[PDB]
């Protein structure tokens, strides 16, 4: 038996440590720590309900927006207010271009330098790399010039002796299997990445502010005012600017990012066998289009034992037996309160009391769904839509498919996706989804307006006396979000944040039970112990985000 | 050519002071850590991780003693022993002083490191504070915002790296480009202000036609800042007041993170 | 897909009127062409010339009677039967008023074609009037400013096109979304006018901080435009008073090209 | 034999009318006419000298810039004002940047669609198109992916059945000689050339307030205030700015727009031995760099009789030689005064009487030099470098014709480049050699302002007596312009322009000389004398701008 310790794990938001007891090369035991703790829970608490959205959005600034949203959504619930249509379109707009943003830099800056070797990029031969890609891609920037311009880059930053951000990396490891010419591309492809995120944030930004950290929602609605004849405001000019930007995004998102995702999993083709994290998923639905916070775009569900077939659909954010079924525990986390909690009745005490195997070892609580442990985010969200039947989401997995079996000669199979391959897959394919999300919704807007409604907000009352309780639910890029707020004499008494990144990395729970990156690890080879570049193959794969998970 | 060295730490941070570098456009992120500076140890792009990681952050503290650019952000909590955030086994504090021991300029990005910001409002959990409380011996350059335009940062290591100083500061250490004026002293809705006409709520006949959100909560009357003429994303009209919302004051230290979004300014 | 047909007649031009799409970004130029409109006529950019081009703006009239939009850049010239500005062998006067029997929306772009502009100034040596004037019968949309950013012209024929008519219009024709409000009456320099901080000359310690340009003669005070708020070329923070030069009130009739660049404006 | 009439010339500045005599095929006698006067000497005589620039800058929208320099030039030559060298550095990166969008926009948008025929693109392979330009551009944007991207959009258009400013063009003509492939690559070109002029045009804007009509000049410097440490004005964020756009002209002009040139001359050879309009040449230098309006980056000077040799530089717009030869007549003119008059004695006096072949026949005046007709712009530009030996024009010129040499197996000698040919050659060398001046600039400015010079204006004073006179000089786009002020008792008394396009399109002078236009069309072959392609080929080779050439 050897112990080993990764910390900080990088290319993730926020602050992680992942110990392993490793067993003659193969991960038998696995901790996931989250080191930094603020209190944004605490924080927040005794403030008028209105004010809370701009101080919990600061939770996350990699996911920026989603706080945000949460915390409206979760204060509309304790008053019960109906947000009106144009508020719901514009916050839509918003969180797909984020969301757009959020997984092509996870996939390129953050998870690409685990699969993709630059050192070996320079001995690509430039027009064999542009070969390769001959009916695989129509992507107008995959030309050998492209390529010689970007391999004469890395060669000027390694004759330069001054590699930085790219110095003591895994190059050579024997788990790094690209060709060359596919390094090549892929570097070519991660520069390429920057510019289509930049086009998603110009969305963003245009409706929100700014970004990071927007600043046009309320409680009741958004801040923009819609008039089409007016100066200073949203007029016809500024929403041409807004569709300028939405359609720029496609041609990436299709030709380069759903490509690049195929041929990953034809060069590792082991990774379809490994990091399965749970047999339960867990997914809210989103964007939401009638005046009564629901009639939404995309689908929710529960899928328990990996049974597709048996799943139970959820189509709103106020069902009772998804807010009924979920609790979190501390018992193995530096938090005084062990026992179960729903999160209407949460506690967060800090008990910090050092590093113990058995005892407690993060700042993550660990959240159980009618006391079973859940996989969220876009494997989870998939799947849900897969059981659903949503034609979209079959043909699009389907796309990434045919370019697999074009490379392989092999099909691809639901098994194969409770994985960390599937996992990335699912993140593709959801960042695909979103374009559409987008068209949809800029053309209801335009349409609404037409129509004579140009409104945006409901004012809020908020009862001096009397306690009262909300939630709001969100499917972000990283999973479900809820936020869950007890209001009492008019501020806020009670306030709890259960995070997509808590249901994944949350240690050891009340009963032991072991949650998805602490599951995911056990079985990973590790070729060099002083080097384990298999087991952040696997935590990548489940977009770490630690301000998140802790808070 | 040798380009200028950089090294990067967050304390209890959101990382979103690091994603206003995604947003710039003079220098793009790629052209800042190819041919402006080298970035020698940044956690959210490093290609190294754990122990390979922590030697490339020694080496380079070793290579370029007395030459490089420390920036952090996030506040520093100093509550039970430094133990609220923790690092290969160690309390940031010991990290951060470290490094500040060998550094030719330390900036404190956001208004977390500049003053504490979000993370040490309310009852303070963590007892976080600034990058100048744990550095007393040192002059730290605050660029504060939540987060700032990523150029408030970039133009002031341009003015170290072209002319060999730090840009002009106020009695706050902060950059007069940047942070010389209140933003109600240079805002494009002054004149509406002037002649009392106010948006009374969201959605109302004045705020549909681009009048002074002063009677929403506006704090750009005790705020300093540039957000009404830099403004943000470089797209052109785009800050909170030109979108139709207040500004928060989250520039400044005791607006920001304390004083309700609702609350009226006082006026100068 | 059929798109919406648009034929452009220059009269007296400078072509600035045109130049100005060439910066434009939603749309830029070439969507603009290929996909939101069809150019039928435009003498700048047509592949045909001479007899092939006047066959083809005859054919188009016809073919789409009672559709099109019609667009005058340029003053129009009535001195001596017409005679100074002759294309084709005939007074424009005559090419103009012929496109305008069948058009579905007449739009004067520029302050030439708005109000006569520079080109009517002075002595006004050709009897140069504006497209109203040769116009009477007609509604004529005026867009001026010399050029307008050409996202008021852009955003006036998506209105069209979208929404099936024009867009609000003020007592001159012009839309209110650009024009509806005075530059002074949303300028970003109205705190140091209220408190008395001027520039006296270009260069000295005030123009040097960013202070109110009204000595150094600016319109703003009496001249309706976008121009503080949409500013120019989408790059963000530019058009004439942030880069350091009063407004000369190009947009608006009387102001512009009669009165002196130093000359004082009159406040409200 | 037979007369046509061209008329309206399109894909120029203004209102232009060609007329020729055709005789066995080939043009014998041409007029060429400007057919709209607006009178702008009229409009700005009598005011104070310091507000002529914003009036006079109206000239023209398509050499925006150009007027407004050359009058707050005149306006300090007469009352005798050094400019601050930051103001220098400052009209110096404007008319460089300018003069960059102005080019393109003329070899793309005004120009190719004489060349090029777009049905022909068509028919072509998208693989062979890009596998033609293999070793002979860098350039990153010319896949067989680009170029099938850009086939469906004009497959799209035709099938439509709305060409629009497309339709009823020169689709087949005999004179139409490049291959389906190439037709392509230049359809591609085009669309590519609107991105570069566009960020070209951002960097006027970022120093000049907006662009058309920048507005940031004055008597005595410039209205940009330096402080590197001021909010609200010229600081080191907005100069990193400016240089953001200055870094992104570069590959376009020398991967793409220098290629064309050298790939047009190949497939139309003949081109270099017709189009021929004077032997005689002018320049004057551009760029001053010195505290005293002078010393010059680009050189000036006179070529007589076509004698590199034997030429005489000029190096001052002092030059006392320049000032005392140029006059203009308006014998075939429709003004009232017809004896030759130097510009400070000028009159401006409409006299239209209407068309005559050997009477007044044009609004356009007829300049001369000490007697004789000269021809200006991009052609004299090269021709006067080339004659001061000049080493960066020199090697410009040999990179097109290494690209000739490489497509034909036959070089170029500098005779041939007195043809409609050779005039494109030189506005091409021009364009590629600006962006050095770009670089120049940007780095001088930078380095004064670190030095502790701040400065930008020096306030003028105007005595309320005595009679002054000045002259400012420019090389515009299209060639030599100059301003000439006369100030009477403190306000303008008389204004002259001399604009480039004046001396090239002027009608038949006091003598009877013919000027470039007309003689360049001399023994023009003209297959379709109802379609005279050819006659348009020439003309349009001078960039016609009839708002300059009338005013
Ligand atoms: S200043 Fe704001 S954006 Fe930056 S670390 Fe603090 S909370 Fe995040
Ligand atoms: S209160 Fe706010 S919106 Fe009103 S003028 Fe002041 S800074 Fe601008
Ligand atoms: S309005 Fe101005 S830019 Fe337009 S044609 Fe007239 S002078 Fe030219
Ligand atoms: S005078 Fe001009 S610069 Fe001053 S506040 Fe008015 S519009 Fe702005
Ligand atoms: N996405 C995201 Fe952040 C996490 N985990 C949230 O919510
Ligand atoms: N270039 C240009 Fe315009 C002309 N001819 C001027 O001067
Ligand atoms: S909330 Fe912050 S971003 Fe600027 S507008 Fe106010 S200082
Ligand atoms: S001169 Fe014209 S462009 Fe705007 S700033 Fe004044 S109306
Ligand atoms: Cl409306
Ligand atoms: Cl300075
Ligand atoms: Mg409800
Ligand atoms: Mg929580
Ligand atoms: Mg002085
Ligand atoms: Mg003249
Ligand atoms: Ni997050």
């Amino acid at each position: 038996s050897q112990r080993i310790t990764i910390d900080p794990v990088t290319r993730i938001e926020g602050h992680l440590r992942i110990d392993c007891e490793i067993e003659n090369g193969v991960v038998s035991k696995a901790w996931a720590s989250g080191t930094m703790w603020r209190g944004m829970e605490e924080i927040v608490k005794n403030r008028d309900p209105r004010d809370a959205w701009m101080i919990v959005q600061r939770i996350c600034g990699v996911c920026t927006t989603t706080h945000a949203l949460s915390s409206v959504r979760a204060a509309e619930s304790a008053l019960n207010i109906d947000v009106p249509v144009n508020a719901q379109y514009i916050r839509n707009i918003i969180l797909a271009a984020h969301t757009t943003h959020d997984h092509i830099v996870h996939f390129y800056q953050l998870s690409a330098l685990d699969w993709v070797d630059i050192t070996s990029a320079l001995q690509a031969d430039p027009t064999k790399a542009s070969e390769m890609l001959k009916g695989v891609s129509t992507w107008h920037l995959n030309s050998p010039e492209e390529f010689t311009k970007v391999q004469n880059k890395i060669k000027d930053l390694v004759a330069s002796g001054q590699l930085g951000i790219f110095a003591n990396g895994y190059w050579g490891h024997p788990a790094m299997k690209l060709p060359p010419e596919v390094n090549l591309i892929a570097v070519a492809h991660y520069l390429q990445a920057l510019e289509c995120q930049r086009d998603a944030n110009r969305v963003v930004a245009l409706l929100g502010g700014k970004t990071p950290h927007i600043q046009n929602l309320a409680v009741g609605g958004v801040a923009n005012p819609i008039n089409l004849d007016g100066l200073g405001v949203l007029n016809l000019e500024r929403l041409m600017y807004i569709k300028s930007f939405i359609d720029k995004l496609s041609d990436f998102v299709e030709q380069v990012y759903k490509v690049d995702t195929a041929v990953i999993a034809a060069f590792y083709p082991e990774w379809l066998t490994r990091g399965k994290g749970a047999v339960n998923y867990l997914s809210v639905p989103e964007f939401p289009t009638d005046s009564k916070n629901g009639s939404f775009l995309f689908p929710g569900g529960y899928i328990e034992n990996a049974d597709l077939s048996s799943y139970r659909p959820i189509t709103s954010h106020s069902d009772e037996y998804l807010i009924k079924g979920i609790q979190e525990s501390a018992k193995h986390s530096w938090y005084k309160d062990e026992a179960p909690q729903a999160p209407w009745e949460g506690t967060t005490i800090p008990a910090y009391d050092g590093w113990s195997d058995d005892g407690k070892y993060s700042w993550v609580k660990s959240p159980t769904f009618y006391g079973k442990t859940v996989e969220v985010g876009p494997l989870a969200n998939m799947l849900v839509k897969l059981a659903a039947g949503r034609e979209s989401t079959q043909n699009k997995l389907n796309e990434i498919v045919a370019i697999y079996q074009k490379l392989t000669g092999n099909t691809l199979e639901v098994a194969q996706l409770h994985s960390t391959l599937g996992r990335i897959i699912g993140r593709t394919v959801h960042c695909c989804e979103l374009q559409d999300i987008l068209q949809n919704q800029y053309s209801a807007l335009i349409t609404n307006i037409g129509k004579g409604d140009h409104t945006t907000f409901v004012k809020p009352n908020i009862p001096a006396t009397g306690e009262f309780k909300g939630v709001g639910f969100l499917e972000a890029p990283k999973g479900m979000l809820s936020h869950w707020m007890v209001i009492k004499d008019g501020i806020i008494s009670n306030y709890q944040a259960v995070v997509p990144s808590t249901w994944n990395s949350g240690p050891r729970n009340f009963n032991d039970d072991v949650g998805p990156y602490e599951q995911s690890l056990v079985g990973t080879p590790v070729a060099d112990p002083n080097k384990p570049l298999e087991v952040v193959r696997t935590i990548h794969s489940f977009d770490p985000c630690m301000a998140c998970a802790v808070h | 050519p040798q380009r200028p060295p950089v090294i990067w730490i967050g304390a209890q941070e959101c990382t979103g002071c690091t994603e206003s570098l995604l947003r710039a456009t003079h220098p793009t992120v790629e052209n800042l850590v190819l041919e402006t500076i080298s970035l020698e140890y940044h956690e959210v792009l490093s290609a190294a991780f754990g122990h390979q990681v922590e030697e490339n952050k020694h080496n380079a503290l070793e290579k370029y003693k007395g030459q490089y650019v420390l920036v952090v952000d996030g506040s520093i909590p100093l509550k039970d022993n430094g133990i609220y955030c923790m690092v290969a086994g160690e309390p940031i504090v010991d990290h951060i002083r470290k490094a500040a021991e060998g550094a030719a300029a330390i900036i404190a990005i956001g208004s977390c490191s500049a003053w504490g910001g979000v993370a040490a409002a309310g009852v303070n959990p963590t007892g976080a504070v600034s990058l100048q409380e744990v550095l007393p011996g040192k002059t730290v350059i605050n660029i504060p915002g939540c987060p700032p335009n990523p150029h408030n940062f970039l133009a002031t290591v341009a003015h170290i790296i072209t002319y060999g100083k730090p840009p002009k500061l106020d009695d706050k250490n902060r950059p007069t480009f940047a942070y010389g004026r209140l933003i109600h002293e240079h805002c494009e809705r002054r004149p509406h202000f002037d002649a009392g006409r106010f948006a009374k709520e969201f959605g109302d006949e004045g705020h549909r036609e681009g009048w002074c959100l002063y009677h929403l909560g506006c704090k750009g009357p005790e705020t300093y800042g540039n957000c009404s003429t830099l403004q943000f994303c470089d797209v052109g009209g785009v800050w909170p007041v030109a979108i139709g919302h207040p500004c928060y004051g989250c520039n400044e230290e005791g607006i920001g993170f304390h004083k309700g979004i609702h609350q009226l300014a006082n006026v100068e």
